């Protein structure tokens, strides 16, 4: 069912992540430069406040100042229904592409096909750009998401584009700030590939766990801290499977990366994000070698200290034929 | 506020701490315990305390109830507005302005 | 109605610098002391 | 073409 009042469709998890590409790309949708994804909780109860504001404007400043796409969940529940509102508001002050991966088995209000209307057990944000409907079946509302967002994310991750130099490839970074579990599976899958996350170390109760882990008793107590109710209500059993999975967020520190609650600046989302960035290209290897990428990467991001600090340095022979064409640029 | 809070006689309700924590201005310790997370209050929770708070004339409040959550178009789509107005109004102020607009 | 709502936009971004100009005193030296 | 694309994809 297409409606408009955005394009919409029905996925299926047997559909290749190529062909979906391929449909966005030539179709409707224009080379990607940059995947900002937030990954947050679904649920309609969310830690509102202008903070939470603050951080978010700047990311979506940001995504349209680069042309970055945008992949939420999308079913007008708290942070997602401010994303939705923020790139209305942004379209009112060219384009921004914000696709919403959310469950066909949840929906409620079904209307099978052309162009039909629908007003209006799940909800469904009608100010996305783009919005997809994913469940072969089990109208119970199961899991699906996972299934699909996070291969069409490698996918485009692997796709070599010659631009915004980073080894011609693209960034697929993952920003974290709601408290759910979910989240909390996403974020240990995204590690399971290369993909950097960045978590907010602010309101989210599991984000708090992450950002104070950084001796499986102590991992208990902090999970205890945060959530008290949660954890009561979870079954001892089934503690395990929480508890390994944060072994897995802290089994790697050189990709995880959090931002500052006490720092005020105005320009944290874009250090953060570049800085989240700039360590996966430095400790991937495969252009390490090479010692020019690196500076193009960090001058399009703006960050004039660590250039200084890192590229220069000392003790390298760059001489004065090096600097041409970055300076040019 | 904690003899209320350890009593258990009205802990599992959990709207009467909102309504006391109002009438004694305490804006810090409604937004970080009332609220706080995963907490299901919908946008039909705060009806009858934002009332409250308008009349009592409890700025900050009305913004943290209007801010988190609150729908102002539905609340004011009630029947209350009639109410707010048949009643509220001091009556002073209706005899001035009513002189005022003869005038 | 369109008008209306880039006036809301407007409105969005002179509140924003009211409060800059608020927390431009710099005293969270103070609380960063703490 | 829009239309094969879209009966190709449902499968």
């Amino acid at each position: 069912g297409d409606i408009q009042f955005g394009k919409y469709l029905r996925l299926s998890c047997d559909t290749d992540s190529e062909t979906l590409y391929e449909l966005l790309t030539q179709h409707w949708h224009l080379k990607t430069p940059n995947l900002v994804i937030s990954v947050t909780g679904g649920a309609k109860n969310f830690a509102l406040k202008p903070r939470m504001r603050k951080i978010f404007s700047r990311l979506i400043y940001i995504a349209q100042s680069k042309g970055a796409w945008i992949l939420t969940g999308g079913t007008h529940y708290g942070l997602m229904k401010y994303i939705g509102e923020v790139v209305r508001d942004n379209t009112i002050s060219e384009n921004i592409v914000a696709i919403g991966i959310a469950a066909w088995g949840m929906v409620s209000n079904r209307d099978t096909l052309f162009s039909a209307q629908y007003i209006m057990l799940y909800i469904l944000d009608n100010n996305h750009t783009h919005l997809l409907l994913v469940d072969n079946g089990c109208h119970g509302h199961p899991t699906v998401e996972a299934k699909l967002r996070n291969q069409l994310e490698k996918y485009i991750s692997e796709r070599t584009s010659q631009d915004s130099n980073y080894g011609g490839k693209i960034p697929i970074v993952c920003f974290a700030q709601g408290g759910g579990r979910e989240t909390l599976k996403a974020i240990n899958t995204s590690v399971k590939s290369k993909i950097p996350c960045v978590v907010v170390e602010g309101s989210g109760q599991i984000a708090d766990v992450i950002a104070s882990l950084v001796t499986s008793s102590m991992v208990k107590e902090k999970l205890v801290r945060f959530l008290p109710r949660t954890v009561s209500r979870l079954p001892e059993e089934e503690i395990e499977s929480w508890i390994k999975w944060l072994k897995e967020i802290l089994e790697s520190s050189h990709l995880l990366t959090v931002i500052k609650m006490e720092e005020a600046g105005d320009e944290i989302v874009s250090n953060a994000i570049s800085y989240a960035l700039y360590k996966a290209f430095s400790t991937n290897e495969q252009d390490k070698d090479n010692w020019n990428g690196q500076l193009k990467l960090l001058l399009e991001w703006n960050q004039l200290d660590l250039a200084s600090d890192e590229i220069f340095t000392n003790d390298r022979r760059w001489e004065s034929a090096d600097l041409q064409e970055v300076m040019f640029t | 506020y904690k003899a209320f809070s350890t009593n258990e006689q009205d802990k599992d309700n959990w709207n009467g701490q909102l309504k006391l924590l109002l009438e004694w201005n305490q804006l810090d310790l409604a937004s970080d315990e009332i609220f706080t997370n995963d907490r299901r209050w919908e946008s039909a929770d705060l009806q009858e305390v934002m009332f409250t708070a308008l009349i009592k004339d409890r700025p900050k409040f009305v913004r943290l109830f209007l801010e988190n959550g609150l729908n102002l178009q539905k609340f004011l789509t009630n029947e209350v507005l009639t109410e707010l107005f048949s009643t509220h109004f001091s009556t002073l102020v209706y005899r001035n302005l009513q002189i005022a607009k003869n005038s | 109605n369109e008008t209306l709502a880039w006036e809301g936009v407007m409105k969005e971004n002179y509140l924003v610098k009211i409060n800059t100009k608020a927390n431009d005193n710099s005293e969270e030296m103070r609380h960063r002391f703490r | 073409d829009l239309v094969n694309f879209i009966q190709a994809n449902f499968k």
